RNA sequence: UUCAACGAGGAAUUCCUAGUAAGCGCAAGUCAUCAGCUUGCGUUGAUUACGUCCCUGCCCUUUGUACACAC
């Protein structure tokens, strides 16, 4: 359950994202952007949630075959999402394309 | 109207007054060498500037922005308006 | 689903009031609207005669 | 490749009410049920079409009409089809005097039919009947008309005979995944089926024969089976 | 021997005389600044006839406003119409036509509440 | 299937129509010479534009 | 180039006026936040009918609109959608609550959707307000429908209707509030997401209108 | 019944 | 009210019917103020949508 | 721990168009009425009609008279 609050006002919770059922266990928002918002769980599938739409995710990033623990971005290209899981691997993904399948 | 009187100064600057009061209202910057006439429409709303750079300058006055500026082929040393026919003549140099 | 059972009183009457299994709040209740309605129409009788 | 679910234990679905006009469901209205009460003097039934010779007609109305049997059978049939038991309809049955009752999922209505009509004698006089249990309310009388309870949106049809029958579980399929689909079925014995036009879209049949309304609406219910997985 | 103007704006039952005299720029509202009128939602209406035409016009003059009577949003109603109708008297007094004019179709275009309240009311239909 | 612009040019008067329903003369904006009377819901006045679905239906009497 | 001073010396005052204040007043925007240009309307036939062109500091203007029969047709939007904020048999006449529920929603409507919350509530007014509808026709008093239109008035007054009734139901017993429960109703009924309220009743009734049309 | 215009109309 | 209620396409079967009755020259002559009333008052008021239109079939017809 | 009422109130019906509906308190207690309350007083203050006779009704006229012009 990723709940974004307001900074520096903790009684207003601003949204609550309902994600997957297993721990998330690492969120944070874009770099360059200031609306997605990259929530990774104990499902070993990252997602971007769009903070307007906080029903489905604007992108799922599958792939991955144990326990997503980190992600990153890259930090002039801000469509290239560099996650990491305990198998190994860092596998990072182009958001223009399909997302199930790293590059 | 009466109510404001222009000054056209040697340096290229043409301030704006109130007669009633005298406190300096605006302040017009468009010309670089000496200002030798100037003139104002019957309605407050075109003035019309001159100098002896040679550009005559075409001003809004409610809004402070110009409208136009026209480079002639001499220096100008008198104008005079005529505020009916909104016609003005420029003595030139040459 | 859940599946619970509805509560009702077989053999209703909306008009005559529910069963209260206590003696001593039914039965006060019952003689506060029979003291209301008494004292009410004894002094509404007693101040038109006097009238 | 796919992780399972984090609990695999099976949670009971959650019974909806009309505050949810978001989740998607089957409506069910028994339109034109035959409700209504008589004081005998001392006594308050419910008007069976049995229970008298003559107090329909010393009233005025017809032997033809005063049928509440046939919305115990409907009730029965919807209350116990397995898409209540996933929770995946509610129940509003209406009156021929217009009286909407709103009918949850929860409710373990009576079997045997004279235990249902001293039932819904209270339902008509106190208005709302408590659970045993008592930590919700599973029957109340409501507001008029149904489109206040009925989802947002909704493609509500009507069950009749005059009408092109069509198949339940591809008609189901049709519909998207935020809407519901609201069913009007007629709960007479006999007559016209206009009884709900200022709601209704879409005037659907069921068969070639004459349906009776609980056959309709396990047809309906069983249509929802088949095209929801159930 | 100081120039001085005096003008009453007023709401529901609220009043507020605003003293205008040749200052330093000081804006007071019953002796506290003019920064702390409540109910801080509603001290940009008293802030408007302020923002309208510019700080400059109050840069010299310096206007002090007593408000008695009405609740909060009547007395911030007759704050700013005592401002504004108040600048406007003394730049027609002390200052030129010219300005007194143009301040007058500044906050006539905003609302000409402004300058003049709503007097006399009802209507019987 | 697209929509149209049309702006009001007469509020249509002395129609017997159903109260509340008001009968009107629209004209088109992207030709603005043809006219087709609709009949409105709301408040409607002159020269006001509304949103037409379809074109090509003239309205009747409500009653 | 050509430039106009007419401003002769920084103004000082003797009150302390703070810097966002004075900074103001070169520019009127909203609760000294959003602004009021580049808020054009997305569509026609409702410009004239949302008013968006005369800048306000608050949404607190107690002018009369309601003596004339089209003259609300130009109180200001957020105005109009306050004002239909304060009503139920809880909050009649708190105006005051009304105008801070609608500072905190447009505060909240920016920091999700990173635009004007101005521009967003115009949009959801465009979106909202229905383009037909049906009368129920008497005929004798049977049971029969007949599609009309709706004049532009009657879409901004159904839109802001549905908007705010509808966040009325979103947060009547939930966690979130009036404020947080609009921002999202105004959130999707802007982009016209199909998951708000507003916009799955206008769909309804101009679903009802091509049924009996 | 009609009136004058849908008279007119139909005739 | 009744010449604004209708259509345009009933100001063009007007047309026509005042077109079949000035050949019929004993209800013409009997109705002649009632006829120039009317036609005057139907061509007065579509007057910007009979001129856009575009039929020699029309023209000839006001001719 | 298990044996009462209730979580905004059914059918129907009434009233209401701007400082109006509704909220909120504060005083008074005025030869009748009122204290199981009545009347004032302010404070906050909107939604929707502001059109139409289609429905339910009610009322008026059916020689233009009153002097041109027009109809």
């Amino acid at each position: 359950l990723v709940s974004v609050y307001d900074s520096y006002n903790p009684r207003t919770i601003l949204l609550s994202i309902n994600a997957s059922t297993h721990p998330t266990h690492v969120t944070k928002f874009h770099t360059q952007d200031n609306k997605i918002l990259a929530t990774a769980s104990d499902d070993r599938v990252t997602r971007l949630w769009d903070i307007s739409n906080a029903y489905e995710p604007q992108l799922e990033l599958t792939g991955a075959t144990d326990y997503v623990r980190t992600l990153s971005f890259i930090p002039a290209a801000p469509h290239l999402v560099a996650t990491g899981s305990y198998d190994g691997l860092i596998r990072l993904y182009d958001t223009r394309s399909s997302g199930s399948t790293p590059i | 109207c009466g109510n404001f009187g222009f000054i056209g100064s040697s340096n290229g600057s043409i301030t704006i007054y109130n007669m009633q009061s005298g406190i300096l209202r605006k302040k017009y910057k468009l010309h670089k060498r000496a200002v030798t006439g100037i003139s104002l429409d019957g309605m407050n709303r075109k003035m019309v500037s001159c100098g002896l750079d040679g550009i005559v300058g075409f001003y809004d006055f409610n809004k402070s922005t110009l409208l136009g500026k026209l480079k002639l082929d001499a220096p100008i040393t008198a104008m005079v308006y005529h505020r009916s026919s909104d016609l003005f003549a420029l003595a030139l140099d040459d | 689903i859940p599946t619970h059972a509805p509560k009702y009183e077989e053999n209703f009457n909306p008009d005559k009031k529910s069963y209260d299994p206590d003696r001593t709040r039914s039965e006060i209740n019952k003689m506060k609207a029979q003291l209301k309605k008494e004292r009410k129409f004894t002094m509404k009788e007693i101040r038109k005669d006097a009238k | 490749q796919k992780a399972l679910p984090a609990s695999l234990v099976p949670q009971a679905p959650p019974v909806l009410t009309s505050k949810d006009k978001i989740t998607k469901r089957m409506i069910v209205v028994l339109a034109m049920a035959s409700l209504e009460t008589h004081k005998i003097s001392d006594k308050y039934v419910l008007l069976n079409c049995d229970d008298h010779q003559g107090l329909l007609k010393k009233m005025g109305r017809d032997i033809s009409e005063a049928r509440p049997d046939i919305t115990h059978q409907c009730l029965l049939t919807l209350l116990d089809s397995p898409i209540n038991k996933a929770g995946k309809l509610q129940v509003y049955i209406q009156t021929s005097r217009g009286i909407l009752i709103e009918v949850n999922p929860t409710v373990r209505i009576p079997r045997t039919f004279k235990r249902f009509s001293g039932l819904m004698v209270q339902l008509l006089h106190k208005l709302s009947i408590r659970s045993v249990n008592s930590e919700e309310k599973l029957l109340k009388v409501i507001k008029n008309p149904i489109t206040d309870h009925l989802p947002t949106k909704c493609r509500k049809v009507t069950l009749s005979f005059d009408a092109p029958v069509i198949r339940v579980q591809d008609y189901i399929e049709k519909l998207d995944d935020d809407e519901s689909i609201c069913v009007f079925v007629g709960a007479m014995a006999r007559g016209k089926d206009n009884f709900a036009d200022e709601y209704v879209d879409e005037k659907v049949g069921l068969s070639n024969y004459p349906l009776s309304a609980s056959v309709a609406c396990s047809k309906f219910c069983h249509g929802a089976e088949d095209a929801w997985n159930i | 021997a100081v120039p001085s103007v005096q003008t009453f704006g007023k709401k529901k039952s609220a009043t507020a005389v605003a003293h205008v005299k040749a200052g330093k720029g000081l804006i007071k509202v019953n002796g506290s600044p003019i920064t702390l009128v409540e109910p801080e939602i509603l001290r940009f209406k008293v802030y408007e006839p302020l923002l309208l035409v510019g700080l400059d016009k109050f840069s010299n003059i310096d206007i002090r406003v007593r408000v008695t009577g009405g609740g909060h949003v009547s007395q911030v109603y007759a704050i700013r119409q005592a401002i504004a109708k108040g600048l406007v008297a003394y730049h027609q007094k002390y200052v030129d036509e010219q300005s007194k004019n143009e301040l007058k179709k500044a906050f006539t275009s905003y609302d000409r509440t402004l300058l003049i309240a709503d007097s006399r009311r009802p209507e019987p239909k | 299937t697209p929509v149209t612009l049309a702006k009001v040019i007469k509020v249509l008067g002395r129609t017997g129509s159903r109260g509340g329903v008001t009968q009107v003369r629209v004209e088109f904006l992207e030709d603005t010479s043809r006219t087709i009377v609709r009949n409105v819901k709301g408040p409607v006045r002159e020269n006001d534009i509304l949103v037409l679905m379809e074109s090509e239906r003239e309205a009747r009497r409500l009653r | 180039d050509f430039e106009v001073v007419e401003e002769f010396t920084p103004v000082v005052l003797a009150t302390p006026i703070p810097e966002e204040v004075q900074q103001a007043q070169t520019e009127i925007k909203l609760f000294n936040k959003w602004s009021f240009e580049e808020v054009e309307v997305k569509d026609a036939s409702l410009v004239d009918y949302v008013q968006v062109r005369q800048p306000i500091f608050v949404a607190h203007t107690a002018g009369r609109y309601a003596n004339k029969r089209f003259r609300k047709a130009q109180c200001p939007i957020i105005e109009r959608l306050t004002n239909s904020l304060m009503m139920n048999g809880r909050n009649n006449g708190k105006k005051l609550k009304a105008v801070r529920i609608i500072k905190h929603t447009l505060d909240i409507i920016n920091v999700l959707t990173d635009q004007n919350p101005i521009q967003v509530v115009v949009d959801a007014i465009t979106n909202t307000g229905p383009r037909e509808d049906t009368t129920r026709v008497g005929g004798g008093g049977a049971a029969r429908r007949q599609a009309v239109d709706v004049s532009p008035l009657r879409r901004v007054n159904q839109a802001i209707a549905l908007l705010t009734i509808g966040a009325r139901e979103a947060a009547f017993r939930n966690i979130k509030t009036i404020a947080e429960t609009l921002a999202e109703e105004l959130i999707n009924a802007a982009k016209g997401s199909s998951t708000s309220y507003a916009i799955k009743k206008k769909d309804e009734l101009e679903r009802v209108a091509k049924s009996n049309r | 019944s009609l009136k004058a215009g849908e008279r007119l109309m139909e005739a | 009210d009744a010449l604004m209620v209708m259509p345009f396409s009933y100001v063009l079967k007007f047309l026509k019917f005042i077109d079949t009755v000035m050949q019929n020259k004993t209800l013409l002559h009997s109705h002649l103020p009632l006829i120039c009333k009317n036609l005057f008052f139907i061509i007065k008021f579509n007057h910007k949508e009979l001129v856009s239109q575009k039929n020699e079939e029309l023209k000839l017809q006001i001719n």
